[PDB]
């Protein structure tokens, strides 16, 4: 039971309940009025600015508003401005101060609350956990990382802290070091494991080790809801997509942009061999860690739907040409870019991000042998001039052992199911 | 998170949220 009450709001309970009251049934016009004459009437009741606060949240929501939800944040803050704050009430407060800021994107600012709440409350584990959230969120890895580590070293149990000390392992490349943990934390239970991004790494991390144990995982994620299918592991999803792993340029419907890149494919290699040749530069390293060995960089001209202007001025008859298709233009889940891929090189098993795109490479520059790309259950091989299309939220895979570099170009396209609306609204990736 | 998901899964969060 909740102790939101200090001595004072206990002489006050009767009015401070007749205005929660007015609140719990969605009356947040007579609610705000009523914690206002309350803040006003006793301008230091914490209980009676919790609620202020609480309806400003509630504000916020109706009108969907940034400023209000800012005010909100602000007014949190004022309940732990006050004196004597009931520590329950404090709790309460500050952890929906961070997590509205959370849910506004303001990241820097949670970030800042959680510090304070675990200063305020040391020995509560659940306020730790929070501030590795915080840190994860702003990219912070090592703040995160010693977190957990402190979380552990005091309840080593702790499956929230597990699993997220796993997923930090694993995205530093640790990656026998990352199973126990993801494993443990999984079966632990606790609130916030049964999580799809904790059985995606898990089972990533065993296929890197040639651990078999791997699908085993992906089924039970499967089972639990996180992804769409055993193959399909994706976690930014629109569901009733159609899902296959390899697409015919028809049944995507983008025939157009088929032709388009087909029929000027020499001025796309061209232009991307002069960028290798004079600008090499531009090609950056794969940096996501999906390569188990072998040399793997990219030359972005499109990402988030944003043109890179320094990019297509280095392939400018490539970027005009682009340019006609807002399909792959404005698909702000994909990317359009260069790949180049030399000998050596195995790219292990690996899934996109977003079943919201389908990804086509034409090729430029083929080997007539030793490069291959399996998607889901089927390998299949480049052509120069042609289109290959593929979901790349299914397990893809690639090999390149050919005496000489393979280039293609990588266009990614809107899944074609995907309503205008869908493609104005969806978050970028 | 400060790196994106570009052909891979591999930061916490892919997106940035800013409201409802």
């Amino acid at each position: 039971k909740p102790k939101l009450l200090n001595k004072f709001d206990k002489t006050i309970k009767a009015e401070l309940d007749a205005a929660e009251k007015l609140r719990k049934r969605g009356k947040i016009e007579e609610a705000v009025n009523a914690f206002k004459e309350l803040v006003r009437k006793y301008p230091q009741s914490p209980r009676a600015r919790y609620g202020k606060a609480q309806c400003e949240d509630d504000l916020a929501e109706k009108r969907r508003s940034n400023e209000v939800l800012r005010g909100a944040i602000e007014t949190y803050q004022e309940v732990a401005s006050l004196p004597d704050v009931p520590a329950d009430l404090l709790k309460l407060s500050l952890k929906r101060r961070s997590d509205r800021q959370q849910f506004l994107g303001h990241m820097r600012g949670s970030l800042l609350t959680l510090q304070r709440l675990v200063q305020l409350f040391p020995n509560d584990t659940s306020l730790k956990n929070d501030l590795g959230v915080g840190y994860l969120l702003i990219g912070d890895n090592d703040n995160a990382k010693k977190v957990y580590e402190e979380v552990l070293s005091v309840t080593p149990n702790d499956g929230f802290a597990k699993v997220h000390y796993g997923f930090i392992l694993k995205a530093q490349n640790k990656i026998a070091e990352s199973i126990p943990y993801l494993k443990e934390g999984i079966e632990s239970g606790d609130p916030g494991t049964d999580d799809g991004r904790f059985y995606f790494h898990l089972g990533d991390a065993m296929q890197r080790v040639g651990n078999k144990e791997a699908y085993k995982w992906y089924e039970l994620g499967h089972k639990r809801g996180h992804f769409a299918s055993v193959w399909q592991r994706s976690l930014y999803n629109v569901n009733g997509l159609k899902a296959q792993p390899w697409w015919t340029p028809k049944e995507t419907g983008y025939t157009e942009l088929v032709k388009s890149l087909e029929r000027n494919w020499k001025l796309i290699r061209d232009e991307g061999l002069a960028v290798m040749d004079k600008a090499k530069g531009l090609f950056l390293p794969e940096d996501e860690n999906l390569r188990e060995k072998g040399d793997w960089s990219q030359f972005t001209l499109w990402q988030q739907g944003r043109r890179n202007e320094n990019a297509c001025k280095g392939a400018p008859k490539t970027c005009t040409l682009l340019e006609k298709f807002p399909e792959t233009t404005g698909c702000r889940r994909g990317q359009i870019k260069y790949s180049i891929m030399h000998p050596g090189t195995h790219v292990w098993p690996a899934t996109g991000p977003t079943n919201c795109r389908l990804r086509m490479h034409l090729g430029l520059v083929i080997p007539k042998e030793g490069c291959k790309i399996r998607c889901a259950n089927e390998t299949k091989t480049w052509e120069e001039g042609k289109v290959l299309i593929f979901d790349d939220s299914f397990e893809h895979e690639v090999w390149q052992d050919a005496s000489s570099f393979r280039l293609i170009f990588i266009v990614d396209v809107w899944h074609p199911e995907l309503t205008p609306q869908q493609r104005r609204s969806l978050p970028a990736i | 998170n400060q790196g994106k998901c570009k052909d891979g899964l591999g930061e916490y969060t892919c997106t940035s949220l800013e409201g409802f």
